[PDB]
């Protein structure tokens, strides 16, 4: 390698060290508020007073900010220099900085956040040393001028290279630039680690979740014509969807619902994966908007399926979990809803699962089949299952009522089902102990 | 008034010739058709503008 | 008369001096006229100002012909609102495009 | 169709109009769009005007009959703007087309026949 | 009946669905400011359906 | 064991007649192609067609799809189940991928593919997935030797596609799904 | 699961028979029954703060190889007995050094652009040439133009190769009577 | 840290751990997929 390349590595290692007056000036002029002229003349005490006032206001707004007054915004931190610390002490300081940035991500629209983050910018050089966490925490605000100020004073990591032309520019980054930023796989791994930390520490909020959901959905849409890129996108996005579903936050759950719906529409997934995602959706479901989104998600996920086991009944555990979460009258009023997204595959699988397991809501099966319009293959599968159930079950009444309904609508399909099963219509009349045929 | 009419029709013929050449400059498949009288015409292919 | 004028006239209305000196001296014509003071053209930047002027002149011609020639009109400006929505879609597309390489 | 759309032609006249429009499209004797039809009416270089009766709202088209009555130019209504656009030879629907004037045009006889058939409607 | 006739019933069963292309959700960035997550989900479902 | 034969005839305007050949050729119905100018081709698909016939009377099925192809390069695609009622029906899709006259319309025996082709220019063949009504992207390709496509045939069973062109070549492809 | 490297070794000869991480190194040495010995290395992460979460996939470092099937044909490439040419039934033509095994290299089958400017043709899923049944090599014009002719099994043309570049050349020599190539020869 | 030794939230994580190919191809779905075609020249 070149001597110049090795010296470049040396310079990158000793970037923040103020080895003389000019380096001190260049490092200290970087600020989120003041210009370079004022910033060079300011000392640490003045910035510390303003940052302590800002942290007092931040603690009055959010009480969790008061824990940082003993560790980062204390009076002892004025004389703490990073470069004379060891690696363990720098690691502890980095953990504290990460926790502060995670907590301060939501409040960046407030004025005290900027004045309090001045102290971390100027004492602890986070725009040089904690750059990635700063960008990931403030990445939602790319319209706003505070992100412009961060971009102006910041250095860029390797993973943030789509923003290289938006440094020191009046025009903000665009939505296409953010999509191109997210479209990298390693950036997605870094961002899913960040979201894992946010979900683990309960720091997710609505503007963040809307931004990440829109970016993930647009990444899926951009990769929709490459099946290899989509196949690589399966683990990252489905792990982060599982983690968002594990959250207690209904906004996190709705974000995971959106990701699952778009991603299932873009890529035809295995039925095992669809059923496992449905189990994960149904497991931690406790809020009303989450239920409303989750039912539509389940209907769309089942409408996606096109394999041989397409219309097959649910497994017993998943069916009982669905029955516990979503109730019969809720299914009925979901069909009464005027919007009514296409859900015939899920409704038919639900009907066959009811006939397999419950054995007591055959009139509910009748009501569902009256309210939804099913296709011939689905009706044929339902009719065959009901014929088997008529052979098994001792009581015929709940089933025979369904069978006059099936004579009323598509009688010839019932005849062909009986012929396929080897039964004559009069033999089925003997089975039902009632004459139902013309 | 008659001279105004003559200038107007002369400018009309000039503009028609310019517009014919400006249509040749564009994008399409065209065929040169030479009449027996000697007039030069161009006929375009039956193709729809994308 | 403003309804019977086409959209290309409505774009350059008020810039007749520059328009006709350019048309008489074989120079470049104005990109816009009185419509430079509409709010949407102001939101446009750079080369997108002429594009938004062209789009807005076309939609203004549509809305203004409707506004003059309709026998039955509800005085709500719904045609104007739909055309404004279309112009805002076009403006958002033009502004979201960037020229520097990422 | 809208009552303001007048004169609307029948199926056979619509056939002949759209055939002549296709021939003019192949010969580059056609102007597409209400703005360009307005320009040809102003400049006096239009044979006749074809307008699509299913334009919504129709008042985008309705300024053209006034200009046609002023400059004494025949105009006609055909039912479908999709049909008019496909005859004009473009991938977009077209609500107004203008047949321009050319004496050396090979389709002059067809243009003048359809023009007379349109004028009988305007009588 | 035949298994071919049953397969034809499946094939006539499948109906039209909207597909995802690259410029399907680019306009969603305009309105992520004040709206809620359920409203975003409704917009996404409207695009997909 | 009983079926009826319907003749579906289209003129250049777009008006479509349907005759019942069993009832002395009297007219069942008449309707109009939406958009509809310069129509060259009409073709049903998804059931027993003249391209793919039945091997017995019980195998006769109705056709789900109808396609109308014009001089402009437009193909209007009608779903018959909804289009038999309107007498001025709306197409499910209008395809403008080709810019020259539609001279070949064909369907797969299942009707999942519509093959539309033009003999006017080279390499003017497109395969359309139904019911999504979407053109396949990866095929045909810039290096596909279609030529000036004058004739198209679909195999009844094998899933083969035979394309005959102006150089006299008939090239053959197999769809691996079939 | 960090990563999956698919088909680094052929399934028929036994797949990955041995793979060993070297001690303290981000280098794994792999081998299989197909006469290959490869190495893969892990680059350092592109993230500074994240690190262990964001892991780049392993990349190919270096390998040694040979024929996977017995050689169909051999020849000596020069008078110094430095190098041999060997074509095998696994459709590979190799150059093997008698002086140092590192200098052995597989002749590249990447085609050239046609002189007229037309497209070459053939399947986009690229496969190797049919097995070579005959070979002729003359080093009188090595470095100037093609100096190897090979006759391949069940083909009606012969292929030329350049030994200086170690790659297939730009001419295919036809039989012009609709027959398979049985013999090749070259002038001195 | 760990030894391996009524819905569960870990179902998706476990199925992602198990399967390596996520797209469904062995089902023989007999409905033709929309945008990509499997076609070979004879």
């Amino acid at each position: 390698s070149s001597l110049s390349d090795q010296l470049a590595q040396v310079a990158s290692n000793n970037a923040t060290v103020a080895l003389d007056r000019k380096r001190r000036q260049k490092l200290h002029s970087a600020s989120l508020i003041y210009n370079s002229k004022t910033a060079a003349t300011q000392d640490y005490d003045f910035i510390f007073e303003n940052a302590s006032k800002a942290l007092e206001e931040l603690s009055q707004i959010e009480p969790k900010f008061a824990i940082f007054s003993r560790t980062l915004f204390s009076e002892s931190s004025i004389s703490l220099d990073r470069n004379v610390q060891t690696k363990e002490e720098i690691k502890d300081l980095d953990n504290a900085i990460n926790a502060y940035l995670l907590l301060a991500s939501s409040k960046w629209y407030l004025a005290p956040t900027l004045h309090a983050t001045e102290w971390l910018v100027r004492r602890f050089q986070i725009h040089v040393k904690n750059t990635e966490m700063l960008l990931l925490s403030t990445l939602n605000y790319y319209q706003t001028p505070v992100f412009k100020r961060i971009l102006s004073i910041i250095k860029l990591p390797p993973l943030f290279n789509c923003l290289s032309n938006f440094v020191r520019s009046e025009k903000p980054p665009t939505a296409l630039t953010m999509i191109k930023l997210f479209n990298d796989m390693d950036f997605l791994k870094l961002y899913t680690s960040y979201l894992d930390q946010c979900i683990k520490h309960n720091a997710t909020y609505t503007n963040q979740l809307l931004f990440t959901t829109c970016c993930f959905i647009n990444v899926v849409a951009f990769n929709s014509n490459n099946d290899e890129k989509l196949n690589q996108l399966v683990p990252i996005l489905l792990e982060i969807s599982a983690k968002l579903l594990a959250s207690k936050s209904k906004d996190c759950q709705i974000a995971a619902h959106t990701i699952l719906v778009v991603f299932a529409t873009a890529l035809p997934l295995k039925k095992t994966i669809i059923l496992a995602a449905m189990e994960t959706i149904l497991s931690n479901l406790d809020a009303k908007e989450a239920k409303h989104s989750a039912l539509l998600t389940i209907c769309k996920l089942f409408q996606t399926l096109k394999g041989q086991g397409n219309v097959d009944q649910l497994p017993s555990k998943i069916f009982k979990l669905f029955d516990s979460k979503f109730d019969t009258v809720s299914i009925l009023t979901f069909l009464d809803k005027e919007d009514k997204p296409v859900c015939d595959k899920f409704i038919t699988s639900y009907t066959r699962s009811i006939a397999r397991y419950d054995r007591s809501k055959l009139n509910i099966i009748l009501s569902l089949l009256k309210k939804i319009r099913l296709e011939r293959y689905e009706v044929r599968l339902i009719i065959t299952d009901l014929i088997y159930l008529s052979e098994i079950l001792e009581d015929k009444s709940q089933l025979v009522e369904l069978f006059e309904y099936f004579i009323s609508i598509n009688e010839d399909l019932v005849l062909k089902c009986l012929k396929s099963l080897g039964l004559t219509g009069e033999l089925f009349e003997i089975r039902l102990t009632t004459s139902l045929f013309t | 008034v008659k001279q105004h009419l003559q200038r107007e029709t002369q400018l009309k013929q000039v503009q028609q010739r310019m517009d014919a050449q400006r249509e040749l400059l564009k994008k399409g498949s065209k065929k040169k058709i030479v009449d027996s009288s000697g007039k030069i015409s161009f006929k375009w292919k039956k193709q729809r503008k994308r | 008369s403003l309804a019977k004028s086409p959209a290309s006239t409505i774009q350059i209305l008020g810039a007749e001096k520059a328009l006709f000196r350019a048309l008489k001296t074989k120079h470049d014509t104005p990109k816009y006229g009185l419509l430079y003071h509409a709010s949407l053209v102001g939101q446009a930047t750079g080369k997108n100002k002429g594009k938004i002027a062209r789009v807005l002149a076309a939609k203004a011609a549509v809305s203004l012909r409707y506004d003059a020639l309709a026998e039955d009109r509800d005085d709500s400006g719904d045609i104007g609102l739909e055309s404004r929505a279309k112009v805002e879609n076009r403006l958002s597309q033009l502004e979201g495009r960037d020229l520097r390489t990422t | 169709p809208n009552p303001k759309a007048f004169p609307l032609a029948d199926a056979a006249l619509t056939q002949q109009i759209l055939d002549v429009v296709q021939q003019a499209a192949n010969l580059r004797q056609l102007k597409k769009g209400a703005n360009e039809a307005t320009k040809t009416l102003n400049r006096g270089i239009s044979e006749f005007i074809i307008m699509a009766a299913d334009c919504e709202p129709i008042e985008i088209l309705l300024h053209l009959p006034l200009l046609c009555e002023d400059k004494n130019v025949p105009y006609v209504f055909v039912p479908s703007r999709v049909a008019l656009g496909r005859a004009c030879g473009v991938s977009r629907p077209v609500i107004a087309a203008s047949i321009t004037t050319n004496d050396a045009s090979a389709i002059k006889t067809q243009i003048y026949a359809v023009k007379d058939k349109i004028e009988t409607l305007l009588i | 009946e035949d298994e071919e006739d049953i397969a034809l019933e499946f094939i006539n069963g499948e109906k039209k669905d909207k597909l995802v292309n690259m410029n399907s959700f680019t306009s969603m960035f305009d309105n992520i400011q004040n709206v809620q997550m359920d409203t975003f989900f409704d917009r996404v479902m409207k695009v997909l359906t | 064991g009983k079926f009826r034969t319907i003749l579906i005839a289209v003129n250049a305007y777009g008006e479509v007649w349907e005759f019942d050949l069993n009832k002395n050729g009297h007219v069942i119905r008449r309707w109009k192609d939406q958009g509809g100018v310069g129509i060259t081709k009409i073709q049903v698909g998804g059931g027993t067609t003249t391209t793919c016939p039945a091997l017995q009377i019980s195998k006769i099925k109705q056709n789900r799809w109808l396609a109308v192809g014009s001089e402009s390069g437009f193909v209007n695609l009608y779903d018959r189940n909804n289009a038999m009622t309107s007498s001025t029906p709306t197409p499910v899709a209008a395809l403008d991928q080709l810019t020259t006259t539609i001279s070949n319309l064909q369907f797969s025996p299942d009707g999942q593919i519509l093959c539309m082709a033009s003999r006017a220019v080279k390499d003017a063949l497109r395969l359309v997935h139904l019911p999504s009504c979407s053109v396949f992207s990866n095929w045909p390709t810039s290096g596909t030797p279609l030529g000036k496509v004058t004739s198209v045939a679909f195999s009844p069973s094998g899933g083969l596609l035979a394309v005959g062109n102006e150089q006299g070549k008939v090239r053959l492809w197999k769809l691996n799904h079939y | 699961r960090i990563h999956v490297l698919k088909n680094i070794h052929r399934e028929s000869y036994g797949g990955v028979t041995q793979a060993t991480f070297l001690n303290g190194q981000p280098i794994i040495v792999t081998s299989g029954g197909d006469n290959s010995l490869k190495e893969y290395v892990f680059d350092p992460s592109l993230s500074q703060g994240s690190g262990d979460v964001v892991v780049q996939p392993p990349r190919y470092l270096r390998s040694r190889g040979g024929h996977s099937q017995p050689p169909s044909y051999i020849a000596f490439a020069d008078s110094q007995s430095h190098f041999m040419l060997s074509a095998s039934k696994d459709r590979s033509l190799w150059s093997f050094s008698l002086r140092k095994d590192a200098q052995s290299q597989e002749m590249s089958q990447r085609l050239h652009k046609k002189q007229d400017g037309g497209r070459v043709g053939g399947s986009t899923i690229k496969s190797k040439f049919p097995e070579i049944v005959a070979l002729a090599i003359e080093n009188a014009r090595i470095g100037e133009w093609e100096n190897i002719i090979t006759a391949h099994k069940d083909e009606k043309f012969a292929r030329t190769w350049d030994m200086r570049n170690k790659r297939v050349g730009r001419w295919t020599f036809d039989t012009t009577d609709d027959g398979f190539v049985k013999s090749v020869a070259m002038s001195q | 840290d760990e030894s391996d030794s009524n819905g569960d939230i870990n179902a998706l994580t476990k199925i992602l751990s198990t399967t390596y190919n996520y797209k469904d191809t062995l089902s023989n779905s007999k409905l033709l997929p929309p945008k990509k075609l499997d076609i070979v020249r004879l």
